[PDB]
């Protein structure tokens, strides 16, 4: 509706399951009833229907080329497409980085860093992956304490 | 189990490929199950 | 002497300077606030109630001429200007700021130790006698927790029966 | 030198005994690489969890909540019937509940920082049953078996409700042996 | 080595306080056993708890129930408090009430003093039916083994 | 500052510049670089130490 | 050492409970960081922002001024409707009054809040004076989680919060 | 098909700016070769010491850019 | 050993100094729960479960004016329903939740040890004065008998849809 017609009322979104369901018929045409592959072109339709019913239903946008368009743009409406995926990724990605900081950490105030770098402590690692759900509140709680940022003065730099 | 065994089972490379394995065996079972997923459900 | 509730301890804030002071605080609220401030409410709850009191059988009655009559007092409030009731609700509130000294607050509303109660309101100075101010202390609290009783059953039983106090009680219709 | 529990493997050297239901069945040794307090905490918690499961399971197929959305006798339809709003009221309170009863502790590195945080022990004694120190040592091995028990039972109802597609007690009464 | 999971932060390198708080020994029901201020378990204690739970109840009953009860028509008929109009309030005749709190009506929950009333109450449906362990008209789980017992191929 | 120390370096051509390291000795004898800090970061050319002055190192807290 | 509004944690550093509106509240540390005087002030000034804005979110739904009858009851509607002249008039009002917090914040210190504005003197006596600066502080609190709801509400429903409690559309069909 | 041709373009002109702005920032000076300027812009390398010193100039980093600048025009 | 249960061991929390404590707590209730709460909950009970059984009989014997009208002759639980809709059970239950929140304070004054268990200070007539231990025996033993015979009443109700009389009258 933003500015293409939704997918479950377009005709070239119609043609392209109709050319794809063909495809797999005419590749069907020339297997055995219940045979290996006969089963398999069909369990292949099934799915092709499937994921065009759902695609129609999920309210997706289908341009003049008759394949859904992703509107990123904000819009609560198509929150699903970017934001909802993205926060997913977003707290996956800040749980994976935190994790890591924590063991290099505890790698760094060790007998041998580097064995424990190569040569892993999968125990204390384990509970840094454990630890990682609360990654959000966790890493502005070290900012706020000041054990997140580093001062300018303790960083190595080079000449001017 | 030798001690010695499972700090090789602990070096990086060994723990790498088993995670990522893993990973993938998660990821291709979600596809598995829940194929053609190009939207979250809302 | 005698306790309100025999079973139940002396409440320790209790300690019978208070007028009507029976013992009587089960639920230990004077635990939680300060008890000047709880006889304040309840002296001021009590004589809001007296007054409400004496106006839902005046009002059943007798009317102003410049207002209409209601069936009943409490649809009395319904009948008149809605101007008038602010500047009524505007009066009550700069009364009660001159009366407490703009001192309005729990924080400040005792800032200067002044008794429960006390606004200083004695024009025929009634209670000049100090015994006669500890009979009538007595009293006061005594009738104004009887009219807030009374003040709450007359509001109810006036939205329900939809008829004056003592209409209601010269034509008593049970509810069942 | 043995396990009670396992003769022929050598006793966990991690369970001294001093935990209930302590019979040395660690045949898998976790207890080597993590710390017994922690997998206590989460034993305890699996347990509760699938006590109240199992007793959920078992009194919501009998008596339900007034409403075509609370009106389902078997459980994982239960599951989807229900409000979703409220099933997600339920998911926030349990968070704020974990939150709360772990006092900010809810991590593999923080959880047990106070010495006086003992492995399963949230502050949870409303009615103070648990000060009696003649009876706290009986009461402490009954939580753990029927935590165990109970686990064994919830995962036992889930699956079988899985096969046969009917409530439990609906099962055990109209049995239908698996076809297929 | 390392023992994984032992809740110490020190021991994993992450930041922790040094005095840790001494754990006292005072319940409240509905409440938790945990440090508080001087005081707070003597004012807010089990006692608070329980009957300013009951003072809630109590509040509840008249609550469940609210509305404008009148007998002028003869029977005793309820109006929802909304429908009375106020002076004095502009454009808002209609104002917010104690509906507006609690809305029963609109999700269609018959509230009760007790919780639950006539149209919304707890629905119990008996299990056994008509079954019995064995040798009944319901073919049960004792059954099915003795079945199979006296089998014939 | 003295034996067993930490000091931060204050070189700006050093590849330690503003990182702490250990002082192993001090000469008194008068040299131009007589203190010694010990690294436990390498550098590029594989030297975990190296001679600095008492101007470019300042002790830490 | 222990925090009041937390009692199991310890209490923050920064926060020793001798400022207004201090309950030892900081679970994620922002006074270790930023500036405490800075954080004060910018609690005051979205506490005033927010009581004016719930205030204001109601009123026009109980009267509206002459010239603004036409516009919605909604106020995000209002806000639509009422045009860049009217909004910038207000802008140069706003920015005028900040002209005064920048000179204050960037050249001037003072309490937190303090802009000079006390024109009946209410804040002469130091205990009400302590009364009223708690008072604000928590009163813009509210107000704050109030209009913030309120907002969200008018989004959803599309209709004022009065004209929502009324019609008891209080729960959710999806997002807009 | 624009949207992410234009993203390409976006990653073109900023790895290009990446390249620029880093050889124009280190000319001076880095940990590796921390006295560069003595060396002048376009001194071919340092020696096989501290590692490897190879393309450790400004104009190595002109030189690279014009890699990515004639992929991005591309 | 326990007076009641000759091969059982006297409970530990039983000192049989309470009025009916003859021993009986095979199950060991009593190393639960407090014993203070136990015996408030039992003469709460107990008190309850007679007036509970006396107004069976009484309803049945008898029945108010007005009453029978809108309960339309219903008995026992069905009389509950019926009046529930009347609205006189909600009157009950209130003044029964206002006389139980002070219940409560009294229950933790019991719990705090200042009020023995059931001391509701409740004696207008005095008949307590001469012989309490003996008035209290037979209260707890009448309550005992009330719980079981109301549990037998209401449960010979729901068989029958009789009332206790009227079953023993038509068995
Ligand atoms: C572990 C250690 C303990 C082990 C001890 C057990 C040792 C083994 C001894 C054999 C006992 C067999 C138990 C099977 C009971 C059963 O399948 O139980 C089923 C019966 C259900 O009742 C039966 O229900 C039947 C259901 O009838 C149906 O089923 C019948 C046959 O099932 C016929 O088919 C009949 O026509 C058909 O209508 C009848 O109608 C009767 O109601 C009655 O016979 O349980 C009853 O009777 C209900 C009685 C309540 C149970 C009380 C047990 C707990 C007692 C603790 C004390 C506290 C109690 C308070
Ligand atoms: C490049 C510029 C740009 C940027 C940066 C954004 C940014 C945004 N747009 Mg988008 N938008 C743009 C251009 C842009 N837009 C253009 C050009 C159009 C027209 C084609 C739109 C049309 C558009 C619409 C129609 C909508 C947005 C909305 C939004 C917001 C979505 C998130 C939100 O509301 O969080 C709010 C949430 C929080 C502040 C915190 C949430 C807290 C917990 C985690 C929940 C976000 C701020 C949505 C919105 O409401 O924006 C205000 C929205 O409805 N945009
Ligand atoms: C299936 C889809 C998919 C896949 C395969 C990837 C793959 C990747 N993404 Mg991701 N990404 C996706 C979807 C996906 N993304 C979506 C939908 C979004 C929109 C929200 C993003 C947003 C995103 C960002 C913002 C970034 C990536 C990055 C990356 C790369 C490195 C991630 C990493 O190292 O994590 C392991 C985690 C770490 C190393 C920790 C540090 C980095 C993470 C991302 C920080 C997260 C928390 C932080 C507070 C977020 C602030 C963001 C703000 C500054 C914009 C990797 C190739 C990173 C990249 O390209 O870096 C060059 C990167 O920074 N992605
Ligand atoms: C913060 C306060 C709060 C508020 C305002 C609400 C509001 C609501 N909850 Mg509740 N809820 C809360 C806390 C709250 N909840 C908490 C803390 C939990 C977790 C313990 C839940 C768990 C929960 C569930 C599981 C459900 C609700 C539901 C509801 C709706 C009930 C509608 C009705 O008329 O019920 C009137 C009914 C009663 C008062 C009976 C009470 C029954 C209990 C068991 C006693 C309503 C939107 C229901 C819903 O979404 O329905 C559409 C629903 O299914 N809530
Ligand atoms: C956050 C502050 C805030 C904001 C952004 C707005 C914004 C708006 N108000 Mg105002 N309003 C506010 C506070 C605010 N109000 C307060 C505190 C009150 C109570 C007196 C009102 C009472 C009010 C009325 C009665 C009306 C508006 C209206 C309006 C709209 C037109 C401008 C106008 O006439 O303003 C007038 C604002 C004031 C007289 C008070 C604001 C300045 C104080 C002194 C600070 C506009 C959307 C008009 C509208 O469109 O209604 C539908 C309208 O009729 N407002
Ligand atoms: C869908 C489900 C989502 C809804 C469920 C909501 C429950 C979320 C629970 C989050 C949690 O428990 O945080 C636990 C963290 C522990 O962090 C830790 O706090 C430690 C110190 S201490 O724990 O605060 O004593 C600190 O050192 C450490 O770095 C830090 O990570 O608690 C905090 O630090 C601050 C909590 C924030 C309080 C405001 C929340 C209001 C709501
Ligand atoms: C605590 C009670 C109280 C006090 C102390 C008080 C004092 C004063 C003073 C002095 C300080 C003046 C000068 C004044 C003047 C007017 N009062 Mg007022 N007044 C009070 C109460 C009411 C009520 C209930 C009504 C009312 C009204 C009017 C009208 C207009 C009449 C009209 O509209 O013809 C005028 C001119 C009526 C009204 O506005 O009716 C719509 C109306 O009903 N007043 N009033
Ligand atoms: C702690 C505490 C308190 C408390 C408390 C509370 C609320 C305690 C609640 C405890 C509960 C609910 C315990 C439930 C245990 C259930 C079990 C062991 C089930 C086992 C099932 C099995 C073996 C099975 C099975 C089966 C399967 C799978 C197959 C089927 O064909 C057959 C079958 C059904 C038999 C209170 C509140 C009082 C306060 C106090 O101060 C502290
Ligand atoms: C400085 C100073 C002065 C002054 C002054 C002035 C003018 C002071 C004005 C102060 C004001 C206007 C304060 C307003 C506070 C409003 C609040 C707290 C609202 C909360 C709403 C909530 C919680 C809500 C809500 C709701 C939500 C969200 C959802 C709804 O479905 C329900 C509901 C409605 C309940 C003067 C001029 C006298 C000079 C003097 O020398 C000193
Ligand atoms: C507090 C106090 C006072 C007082 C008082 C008051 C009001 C005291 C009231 C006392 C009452 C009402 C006592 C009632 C006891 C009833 C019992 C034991 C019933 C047993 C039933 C059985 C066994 C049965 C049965 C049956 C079953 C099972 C099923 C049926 O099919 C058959 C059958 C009927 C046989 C006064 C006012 C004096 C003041 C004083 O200062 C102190
Ligand atoms: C610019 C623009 C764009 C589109 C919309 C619109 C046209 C309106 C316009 C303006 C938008 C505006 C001004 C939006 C403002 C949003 C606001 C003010 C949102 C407010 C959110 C507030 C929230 C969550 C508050 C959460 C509070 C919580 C948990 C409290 C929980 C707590 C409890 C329960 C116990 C004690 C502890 C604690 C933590 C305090
Ligand atoms: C009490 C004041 C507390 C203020 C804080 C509230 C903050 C957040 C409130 C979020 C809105 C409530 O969430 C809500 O959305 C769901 C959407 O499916 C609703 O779902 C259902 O709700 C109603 C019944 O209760 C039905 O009339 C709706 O048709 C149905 O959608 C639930 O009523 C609730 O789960
Ligand atoms: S290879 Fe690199 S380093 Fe070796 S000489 Fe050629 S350029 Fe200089």
């Amino acid at each position: 509706v933003a500015g293409l017609t939704p997918c479950k009322d377009s005709k070239d979104f119609q043609r392209r399951l109709d050319g794809s369901v063909k495809k797999l018929k005419t590749r069907l045409a020339k297997y055995e009833k219940g045979t290996p592959p006969a089963l398999a072109l069909e369990k292949q339709i099934e799915r092709t229907q499937a994921r065009f019913e759902r695609y129609g239903k999920a309210g997706l946008l289908c341009g003049t080329d008759g394949l859904p368009h992703l509107i990123t743009d904000g819009r609560w409406s198509h929150s699903g497409e970017f934001v909802i995926p993205g926060l997913f990724f977003l707290y996956i990605a800040g749980w994976i980085g935190w994790v890591g900081r924590s063991y290099v950490l505890f790698a760094r105030e060790s007998d041998k860093p580097t064995e424990k770098e190569i040569i892993l402590d999968v125990p204390a690692a384990l509970s840094f992956v454990s630890t990682g759900f609360i990654w959000p509140v966790s890493a502005f709680k070290e900012f706020t304490s000041g054990n997140l940022i580093a001062d300018e003065s303790e960083i190595t730099v080079s000449p001017r | 189990m030798d001690s010695n065994f499972l700090k090789y089972l602990s070096t990086a490379p060994v723990l790498l490929t088993v995670w990522l394995s893993f990973t993938a065996g998660l990821v291709i079972e979600a596809n598995r199950f829940f194929p053609d997923m190009l939207y979250f459900p809302m | 002497d005698d306790l309100a509730v025999p079973f139940l301890e002396r409440p320790p804030m209790l300690d019978g300077s208070y007028a009507g002071d029976i013992g009587f605080d089960p639920v230990g609220f004077s635990n939680y606030f300060d008890l000047r401030w709880l006889r304040e409410a309840e002296l001021k709850h009590g004589r809001v109630c007296m007054l409400g009191v004496v106006g839902f059988l005046v009002q059943e009655f007798v009317t102003l001429p410049m207002f209409s009559n209601g069936v009943t007092p409490v649809d009395d409030f319904f009948v008149v200007p809605a101007t008038g009731l602010w500047q009524i609700f505007f009066t009550i509130g700069f009364v009660e700021a001159f009366s407490n000294g703009f001192k309005l607050t729990p924080s400040d509303m005792f800032a200067d130790d002044r008794a429960p109660g006390d606004l200083g309101f004695d024009p025929l100075g009634c209670g000049k006698d100090p015994a006669a101010l500890a009979r009538r202390q007595l009293v006061e609290v005594k009738n104004g927790r009887l009219a807030m009783i009374a003040f709450g059953g007359m509001l109810h039983q006036q939205l329900l029966t939809k008829q004056g106090v003592i209409e209601q009680l010269t034509n008593f219709k049970a509810i069942m | 030198e043995k396990s009670a529990s396992v003769p022929f493997l050598s006793k966990p050297e991690k369970l001294d005994g001093s935990m209930a239901g302590d019979v040395g069945f660690d045949p898998l040794g976790i207890s080597y690489f993590i710390d017994v307090k922690w997998l206590r905490e989460a034993e305890l918690k699996h347990g509760r969890i699938c006590m109240l499961a199992t007793a959920g399971i078992l009194v919501q197929e009998v008596i339900h909540l007034p409403g075509p959305a609370f009106s389902s006798k078997f459980a994982l339809d239960a599951w989807s019937t229900a409000p979703r709003g409220g099933m997600v009221q339920i998911l926030i309170a349990i968070g704020l509940i974990e939150m709360v009863s772990n006092r900010f502790a809810i991590t593999a590195t923080d959880m047990f920082a106070n010495p006086n945080r003992k492995p399963g022990d949230l502050g949870f004694d409303p009615l103070s049953l648990g000060a009696n120190p003649a009876t706290r040592a009986k009461y402490e091995l009954s939580e753990v078996i029927h935590g165990r028990a109970a686990m064994m039972g919830l995962s036992g109802m889930i699956h079988q409700m899985i096969v046969s597609k009917q409530p439990v007690i609906d099962q055990l009464l109209n049995f239908k042996p698996v076809d297929a | 080595a390392t023992v994984g999971f032992s809740g110490v932060p020190s021991d994993f390198c992450r930041p922790a306080p040094t005095a840790f708080p001494a754990e006292p020994a005072g319940m409240t029901v509905f409440g938790a056993r945990g440090p508080r201020a001087e005081g707070h378990r003597d004012k807010f204690g089990s006692r608070h708890a329980a009957v300013s739970l009951a003072c809630a109840a109590l509040l509840w009953q008249p609550i469940s129930q609210a509305g404008m009860y009148s007998i002028d028509s003869g029977s005793l008929a309820k109006k929802s408090f909304s429908e009375m109009e106020v002076p004095g309030f502009g454009d808002a005749k209609k104002v917010p009430t104690i509906e507006s709190f609690f809305p029963f009506t609109k999700n269609g929950f018959d509230a009760s003093p007790a919780l639950f009333g006539k149209d919304s109450m707890i629905v119990f449906e008996n299990p056994l039916g008509k079954c019995g362990a064995y040798a009944s008209s319901c073919h049960t789980f004792l059954d099915e083994m003795g079945d199979m017992l006296k089998a014939t191929p | 500052v003295k034996r067993g120390s930490q000091v931060r370096i204050l070189r700006k051509e050093s590849y330690w510049y503003q990182d702490v390291g250990t002082v192993a000795t001090i000469d008194t004898s008068g040299i131009r670089y007589p203190v010694v800090v010990r690294f436990e970061k390498v550098s590029y050319s594989g030297v975990n130490t190296n001679n600095f002055s008492l101007d470019e190192v300042v002790e830490v807290v | 050492e222990m925090s009041k509004a937390i009692p199991f944690a310890e209490r923050p550093a920064k926060l020793d409970g001798k400022i207004p509106g201090d309950v030892g509240f900081d679970p994620l540390g922002f006074s270790d960081y930023y500036d405490l005087k800075y954080l004060r002030e910018a609690e005051i000034k979205h506490g005033r922002i927010c009581m004016l804005g719930a205030l204001g979110w109601l009123f026009p739904e109980f009267a509206k001024l002459p010239q603004f009858a036409s516009l919605s009851t909604n106020p995000l509607k209002a806000a639509t409707e009422l045009g860049p002249a009217g909004w910038a008039q207000i802008f140069i009002f706003v920015g005028a009054l900040e002209s005064f917090s920048y000179e204050k914040i960037y050249y001037g210190d003072s309490a937190p809040g303090d802009l000079g504005f006390d024109p009946l003197r209410l804040g002469k006596n130091p205990v009400s004076r302590a009364h009223y600066e708690v008072a604000e502080i928590k009163n813009g609190r509210l107000a704050m989680i109030g209009l913030g709801g309120m907002i969200h509400h008018s989004l959803l429903t599309k209709q004022g919060a009065i004209e929502q409690i009324m019609s008891q559309n209080f729960y959710p069909s999806g997002f807009p | 098909g624009d949207f992410l041709v234009h993203h390409a373009i976006a990653l073109g002109l900023h790895t290009t700016a990446l390249i620029l702005v880093k050889g124009a920032l280190d000319a001076r000076g880095s940990k590796l070769m921390p006295d560069k300027k003595d060396f002048g812009y376009s001194f071919p390398c340092d020696g096989p010491g501290r590692g490897g010193t190879c393309d450790i100039s400004a104009w190595d980093a002109f030189y690279l850019s014009m890699f990515w600048m004639l992929n991005t025009i591309g | 050993m326990s007076p009641s249960i000759p091969f059982l061991k006297k409970p530990d929390a039983l000192d049989g100094t309470a009025a009916g404590d003859i021993g009986f707590d095979p199950l060991g209730f009593s190393s639960l729960a407090d014993i203070k709460f136990l015996q408030e909950a039992e003469i709460k009970h107990c008190r309850i479960a007679m007036l509970a059984a006396a107004g069976s009989i009484a309803q049945d014997i008898f029945t108010f004016p007005g009453y029978s009208a809108l309960t339309g002759g219903a008995k026992m639980t069905a009389a509950h329903d019926k009046l529930v809709a009347t609205g006189t059970m909600g009157q009950i239950l209130f003044w029964v939740s206002f006389a139980e929140v002070f219940g409560t304070v009294a229950l933790f004054d019991t719990l705090d040890g200042k009020r023995a268990p059931g001391d509701f200070k409740f004696d207008p007539l005095g008949m307590g004065k001469k012989n309490m231990a003996d008035m209290q025996l037979k209260e707890i033993k009448n309550g005992r008998l009330a719980m079981l015979g109301i549990a037998g009443m209401t449960h010979g109700y729901f068989i029958s849809g009789k009332g206790p009389l009227e079953l023993l009258g038509n068995f």
